[PDB]
RNA sequence: ACUCUGGUUUCUCUUCAGAUCGCAUAAAUCUUUCGCACUAAAGAUUUCCGUGGAGAGGAACAACUCUGAGUCCAAUUUUUUGAGGCCUUGCUUUGGCAAGGCUA
């Protein structure tokens, strides 16, 4: 039935190092800050466009600048400016930066750090101060010895046999921050069309100096993204009655097995 | 295992304690033992009677041991 | 830190005229030099003799072994 | 009770019956920097006490975040105390009076609350970014608050795994993350038995995300298990520091033998840790029988299945069990209630220790005068109601008792500010079920329930018809100062009363913020920094008034300052002309303006201690310092009123008969201000001279007090004024790739990297800058946007500067949209704020003066 | 682990009896419950088997001469 | 093998005699393998054990609240019946 | 270480599922919205794309690997004895009981 895939840390391993070409090599989300898709529907519900995100038209109509008339709250002869609130000072801060919020979804704030000092040698050991990590300066009561603080014999550390470094120790370390298929270790078999191998692409900033044509392009792909996003209406409850299996069980129906080459062109004379 | 009685905070404090058959005892804890034998220096043995007669430091054991009181601040 | 078994190790190598008290029988106890001790508490008294303070008498025994359950308090003396 | 709990480990009869008992309550606080992991330990020690809780495998189950706003911006917003019951690692059962405080520099309102209504406080540190700005300033604020403190370290598994520093290398990160806070504890310290260390037993090593608290006694203890007969107080007394352990003669040397013996607790402590993280993390498939057969863990086929996190975390919880280390470290260094309650009764208790009531308070007495104090005010979940929260010093808060709940300013003289109310239908302080109560002992946290009717930000529950000499205690000091202000008005002015509504509960629901309403009807709040006023805007226009509410742009509040001496001598006459004051200004000594606002130079104390405090550290005349009036606008305030009056020409009777007046309407003046209606700092008014009248009718009463004001305005006008505006001081923390980007981005907002450094052990730099505030809205979000979300900062008003231009210029024009150049900023800050406060435009240095 | 020693080592911060083979009825706060039956309290109310009742600041009970003790059993529900 | 002797009067109300001649009759709730006993409810007696007494059934009855029973000086038990429901 | 209901795979049906039913993402109708609606948003509805839960039935080969369940402690501080006897007082259920003072 093909339903579970859970393969050993090895073999995630070596498919993420087969892959490691397609994966954005992320380590904190944090990297796509006023980018998610919580942003973008906080932009597009107020009427606003992140630089880098789409744009929509607006969810409710708004009123013309000039449909107010320099009111005692409103006045800019009283504004003291300094810096120009942008659109992304705005999406960040929905609550204070913006009259009439309404419907804006908040952003999580910053999440620590991940600090992994990703390894790029197989040579060197698993746990082992890198160059990149900045050095720790090495500058207590200690009782003295004259008393007798003797330990059994039979007093050793629990893991005095186990290695404190291994062969896949440093790439097992490693899985941990990785794409969410090779963060995990056991999966449900999904189907092919329901995973999408380049969404987290274009969910990522535009690289940069893209033409005109890509960004537009990177654009709409987010725009796509958050017009599904927004309108995820959870499924409802079906009967679970399968009209390939009803086909099956009708006595008009046969079975077999063949190639997907000559199944197409019987479907394509059978179309035609 | 095998820890020894609580005699850190009464240790070299003057204290009374109460040993078996009556026996009443003054003095400071010098030191202690995991089998409840304590050092008392300086220790005074009250009698029945009412007089105090000083025995010096002594070794008390754990078994007739009765109970401590400190005298002074724990 | 001066523990008990140091202190009774230290009165066994000097060889002083040490009185030790019964345990529950505060009326009668020992006296006399010990020269060693044992890990159960007995020790080897040289000279013994038990001294009974109801009656003020004193019988002397000679190389006594006292057990570590009979004797409950142990002090210093000058003879 | 008729009641209804979730399932504990505990008994919710033994919890009230261990809440009777006086000198077993933990009342602790769990101060740490944003994101440190405090919210995450709390969650793993509910998990422990409540078996039904369980933490799902990807979503942290952070049962310390009630409020929505929390949940969902991530950062924690207010603190939800949680009183339980939890073991120890001797085997006795406490309850601890928990309080999961924010981290956010902005949202520190939360932990001052927090330390008013605890005994100590459990500092935390992330292991692998160490101390940070809201560790230090937490540090600081609990040492100056006179609390016990237990630093612990969070989040090794950052260390253990991500950082993959090697064993040598982490205890030589812990140990100077230790020596790090050592000494910032030792900079505001005053007793040196103040001293963190593993060896004292006063830090615990612990990892929120996988279950890994630990201490020295807990770990030793878990060797005892694995051995037995060991000596679990003394080894672990050996366990930690540069000594070395010797297999030879089975012994610790201090001297490290071999050449090749690593430390103790790297030997016994870490090792195992690496050990067994890689074997779980790395090694999983393979190793994973023998490695948990020797560590004695068995786990089912179904648990061994799992993600590699999750099953590292229930590794991690079989092999450590609870979290006895943490518990044993509390109770050792955090004292008992009773034992705390003299340093609680003469720090923050008003009335004194020595006295009466003071004693009776001191003795931590249920069995005495009801003298409870509330610090934070939570609210009701549909949020019409208020939920008063604090901890009973003495008697016991029973429900539908009559209480006379005295208010922040119900002094004793006047106790026109107490409302006898009648409490009732109390709860016990849980995180996420309350747990309802019939009283509440004294030591124990209890959230009251109707009391909230005078309860605007503190406030002190007391026992009517008796104690009738008392006091209320002392309202709170907060580590930072509020300089945002924010102007705030309804969509629809119909709505006006619900929105005032809403603003008067989120005012009484967050204790630093500060609401008013000025001369120009704006309905002005402050606030810390930015988040903080995100947060109250989510809060106020959703949850308290559900109206629609336009917020203005946010500004800074600035206050005034002197740069010269006073011009000339000014003559200001009362009305009727029977009292002609005058008064020299002349700016403060430099120091002694932030000796005054940290509190060093108290004014409470007597003539001697304060005349040699100014005489020897601010070298002022030891007859000059004899004559100070008064302390500015607040007890604690910038301006000091000095008595300059010549006794040849002034009556020194006939000058006090008009001294408390004349201090008045000194603090009135300086909490209003002559420039821009802002607060004075920095200033030093002295009055020259001064005529009074004899009978109190035509001398002193309603006219001293305005004469007095406009005389600090001239004198304060005169000298030559300079606006000041609040500077910032930002850490952001980011990789040294970046911190270029860094120090570029605050170029653009008028502020200076003051330091720059790398974090020891972790790759990322911390940058500390110092940008001002008005300039300051929204650098957070430059910062993180042009650094590609790679840098986050904070803030905090570390102290003001003078403004670069003149405020008194009227030689310089403004502009509507246009940002004015760096010279021309003073004045038009004042302009903006007279015009914004709706005061008159013009302030000539011959507004308010005697002879116009 | 005994129900007996993790009663008493429980038992620690509350008010509680400890009554000794001689008749000797100590109570006040157990400042220590040792698993060995060693009794420590603070300013603990001693009243021996012939009536005279004193205070002690600070008294230790050993276990060998223990007879009974008597705690609150509220925390045991 | 089963251990179900010390669990069938575990929980109830039992009054055990020790060495002293006192009759303690309470909730016996806690054991161990030393013979320390806990008794929830415990009410000590000295005189004599009330078992239909004509003239007097609660001669020197006092109430202690959660006795521990110490192993050492126990002599004997007597089962009185099961525990109340709260 | 003794035994024990307890095998997975796979096919089919029914029923429930607002849980990210699915780490994917479409279609159609109406409704409101400015047009003058692929190039547009909002609200709802419906059908597909295909799932998870449980139950029921069926045929292949595992029969208990597994798991859940039924199944060495005499010398202080508790369980290998400081143990037995004498006298007085009130009641004597004339056995002795409760307390006090001694020898051990």
């Amino acid at each position: 039935t093909y339903q579970r895939w859970q393969f050993t840390l090895p073999m995630m391993s070596t498919l993420y190092r087969l892959a490691n070409q397609l994966l954005t090599d992320l380590v904190d989300d944090n990297y796509f800050y006023l980018f998610d898709l919580k942003a973008f529907f906080t932009s597009k519900a107020l009427n606003m466009a992140i630089p880098g995100g789409p744009k929509f038209e607006p969810l409710v109509r708004d009123i013309n600048l000039q449909d107010e008339d320099w009111n005692e709250f409103n006045d800019i002869n009283k504004i003291i400016i300094r810096q120009p609130i942008r659109t992304e000072y705005k999406i960040a801060f929905p609550y204070l930066y913006n009259n009439l919020p309404h419907h804006v979804h908040l952003t999580w704030y910053h999440t620590p750090n991940v600090v992994f000092i990703k390894t790029e040698d197989p040579d060197l050991p698993a746990f082992y101060f890198d160059p990149l990590i900045n050095p720790i300066s090495h500058r207590e009561p200690l009782p003295d010895d004259d008393e007798e603080f003797e330990l059994p014999e039979f007093v050793e550390p629990f893991l005095k046999d186990t290695p404190l470094y291994t062969d896949n120790t440093a790439n097992g370390i490693a899985l941990l921050w990785a794409p969410r298929p090779f963060n995990l270790r056991s999966g449900r078999t999904r189907r092919a069309l329901d995973i999408p191998l380049v969404k987290n692409w274009y969910r990522e900033h535009c690289p940069a100096g893209q033409p005109v044509k890509v960004r537009v392009s990177y654009q709409k792909l987010l725009k796509y993204y958050v017009l599904n996003a927004l309108k995820h209406r959870p499924p409802k409850a079906q009967k679970k009655r399968y009209l390939f299996r009803s086909f099956k069980a009708t006595k008009f129906f046969q079975s077999t097995k063949l190639d997907w080459v000559e199944v197409g062109l019987q479907v394509c004379r059978q179309g035609y | 295992k095998a820890h020894p009685p609580e005699l850190k905070k009464f240790m070299d404090k003057k204290l009374s304690l109460k040993l078996n058959g009556g026996r009443h005892v003054q003095g400071i804890l010098r030191g202690f033992d995991p089998f409840m034998n304590l050092v008392i220096d300086e220790c005074v043995e009250m009698a029945t009677s009412g007089q105090q007669n000083n025995i010096g430091m002594v070794v008390i054991r754990g078994n007739s041991i009765i109970m401590l009181e400190a005298l002074e601040r724990v | 830190m001066v523990q008990p078994i140091n202190l009774i190790f230290r009165y066994l190598q000097n060889r002083s005229r040490i009185q030790v008290w019964l345990y529950e029988q505060v009326n009668m106890r020992i006296e006399g030099c010990i020269i060693g001790f044992d890990e159960y508490m007995n020790l080897v008294l040289d000279d013994a003799e038990e001294i009974h303070s109801k009656t003020k008498s004193r019988k002397q025994l000679g190389r006594i072994m006292l057990k570590g359950d009979n004797i409950t308090l142990l002090q210093s003396v000058s003879n | 009770m008729e009641q209804t709990l979730p399932v504990t480990v505990y008994e919710m009869d033994f919890l009230a019956d261990l809440m009777d008992n006086s000198e077993l309550i933990r009342n602790v606080t769990l101060c740490g920097h944003l994101h440190h992991g405090k919210t995450c330990f709390v969650d793993c020690l509910i998990e422990q006490t409540h078996p039904e809780i369980r933490k799902r495998y990807d979503q942290d189950l952070c049962y310390t975040d009630i409020l929505f706003t929390e949940q969902e911006r991530g950062v924690g917003i207010k603190s939800t105390p949680v009183t339980v019951v939890l073991p120890d690692t001797k085997g006795k059962s406490y309850l601890f009076n928990i309080m999961d405080t924010p981290g956010h520099v902005n949202f520190s309102d939360e932990v001052t609350a927090g330390l008013r209504i605890s005994d100590g406080v459990v500092l935390f540190i992330d292991a692998a970014e160490g101390v940070m700005l809201n560790t230090e300033r937490l540090i600081k604020h609990a040492v100056q608050e006179r609390l016990a403190v237990t630093v612990c370290i969070n989040k090794i598994d950052r260390l253990i795994l991500e950082l993959k520093l090697p064993p040598t290398d982490a205890y030589y990160k812990l140990r100077h993350i230790v020596d790090e806070v050592n000494g910032l504890i030792s900079m505001y310290s005053t007793d040196e038995n103040l001293i963190l260390s593993p060896l004292l037993g006063n830090v615990c090593f612990s990892s929120s995300q996988y279950s890994i608290c630990f201490t020295l006694g807990s770990f030793a203890k878990i060797y005892a298990d694995t051995f037995g007969d060991i000596n679990y107080q003394e080894f672990a007394k050996r366990l930690w520091g540069d000594i070395y352990f010797n297999p030879k003669t089975r012994k610790f040397t201090k001297k490290a033998p071999t050449s090749s013996s690593q430390r103790s607790f790297v030997e016994f402590i870490l090792e195992p840790l690496y050990k067994i993280l890689a074997q779980v993390v790395g090694d999983v498939d393979t190793s994973l029988p023998r490695t948990l057969d020797e560590l004695g863990i068995h786990l089912t086929k179904e648990e061994l299945k799992l993600n590699i996190r999750p099953l590292l975390r229930l590794v991690c919880k079989k092999f450590f069990g609870e979290f006895t280390g943490f518990v044993d470290m509390c109770v050792q260094h955090i004292p008992s209630p009773k034992v705390g309650a003299k340093p609680k009764i003469e720090h923050t208790y008003t009335g004194g220790v020595d006295s009466d009531l003071g004693e009776a308070m001191s003795d931590c007495d249920p069995d005495g005068p009801l003298m409870c104090h509330t610090t934070k005010m939570y609210s009701t979940d549909d949020g019409v109601q208020f939920h008063a929260f604090g901890r009973v010093l003495s008697g016991t808060i029973h429900a539908g008792q009559p209480v006379k709940v005295l208010g922040e300013n119900y002094t004793l003289e006047d106790e026109e500010d107490s409302q006898i109310c009648t409490v009732g239908r109390l709860w016990i302080s849980v995180a996420r079920y309350h747990i309802e109560v019939n009283r509440v002992p004294a030591g124990n946290w209890v959230l009251i329930e109707g009391v909230d009717q005078p309860i605007v930000k503190t406030a002190t529950i007391t026992e009517p018809r008796g104690n009738e000499e008392a006091q209320i205690f002392r309202p709170l000091k907060f580590n930072t100062t509020s300089v945002i202000k924010i102007a705030v008005e309804p969509v629809n002015p119909s709505e006006l009363p619900k929105m005032l509504d809403g603003l008067r509960k989120v005012n009484k629901s967050y204790p630093s913020l500060t609401t008013k309403v000025e001369e120009s009807g704006e309905h002005v709040i402050l606030g810390t920094g930015e988040l903080y006023l995100d947060c109250v805007m989510h809060d106020l226009r959703k949850m308290y008034s559900e109206i629609d509410i336009k917020v203005a742009d946010p500004v800074v509040t600035f206050c005034e300052t002197v740069v010269e001496t006073s011009s000339l001598k000014c003559f200001a006459e009362t009305p009727n002309k029977k009292n002609k004051i005058t008064m020299i200004a002349e700016p403060l000594e430099k120091g002694l303006a932030e000796d005054i606002e940290n509190e060093v130079v108290q004014i409470t104390w007597n003539r001697k201690k304060l005349g040699e405090f100014f005489q020897t550290k601010y070298d002022w005349d030891l007859l000059a310092a004899r004559s100070i009036w008064a302390f500015g606008p607040d007890a604690t305030g910038p301006n000091i009123l000095v008595d300059d009056t010549l006794p040849s020409e002034v009556d020194k009777a006939l000058l006090g008969s008009v001294k408390d007046s004349i201090v008045q309407g000194f603090q009135w003046g300086t909490r209003e201000g002559p420039l821009c209606d802002e607060l004075i700092r920095n200033v030093k008014f002295k009055i020259l001279d001064a005529v009074v009248a004899q009978e109190p009718l035509h001398r002193g009463g309603g006219q001293i007090i305005p004469t007095a004001r406009r005389v600090v305005y001239s004198a304060f006008l005169m000298a030559t004024p300079r606006l000041m505006e609040p500077y910032y001081f930002v850490e952001v923390q980011a990789p040294a790739d970046c911190v270029s980007a860094v120090y570029t981005v605050l170029a653009r907002r008028r502020g200076h990297v003051t330091q720059d450094a790398p974090i020891p052990g972790s790759p990322l730099y911390t940058i500390k800058a110092f940008i001002p505030a008005i300039d300051s809205f929204g650098f957070e979000t430059d910062l993180r946007t042009h650094t590609q979300g790679q840098a986050f900062s904070l803030s905090v008003f570390h102290h003001w500067q003078i403004v670069p231009g003149d405020p008194l210029d009227k030689s310089i024009v403004i502009r509507p949209l246009e940002p004015q150049p760096a010279p021309h900023l003073a004045r038009e800050f004042m302009i903006k704020t007279r015009r914004r406060k709706g005061l008159s435009e013009d302030v000539s240095i011959s507004k308010f003066f005697d002879d116009p | 682990i005994g129900v007996p020693i993790k009663v008493l080592h429980e038992a620690e911060g509350h008010i509680v009896t400890c009554e000794t083979n001689t008749g000797e009825v100590y109570r006040g706060k157990l400042i220590e419950a040792e698993d060995n039956m060693n009794c420590q309290m603070s300013n603990i109310t001693v009243t021996y088997r012939d009536g005279r009742v004193a205070q002690l600041e600070q008294v230790y009970i050993r276990g060998s001469k223990i007879r009974f003790l008597i705690l609150p059993d509220m925390l045991k529900n | 093998g089963k251990s179900s002797k010390m669990l069938q009067h575990i929980d109830y109300r039992m009054r055990c005699i020790l060495q002293d001649g006192r009759i303690f009759i309470g909730t016996f709730k806690a054991f161990d393998k030393h013979m320390n006993l806990i008794l929830c409810d415990c009410d000590e007696f000295r005189k004599i054990k009330p078992k239909n007494s004509k003239q007097a059934e609660r001669e020197e009855k006092r109430v202690l609240g959660l006795v521990l029973l110490r192993g050492e000086n126990l002599v004997s038990m007597t089962v009185e019946g099961p525990p109340p429901k709260d």
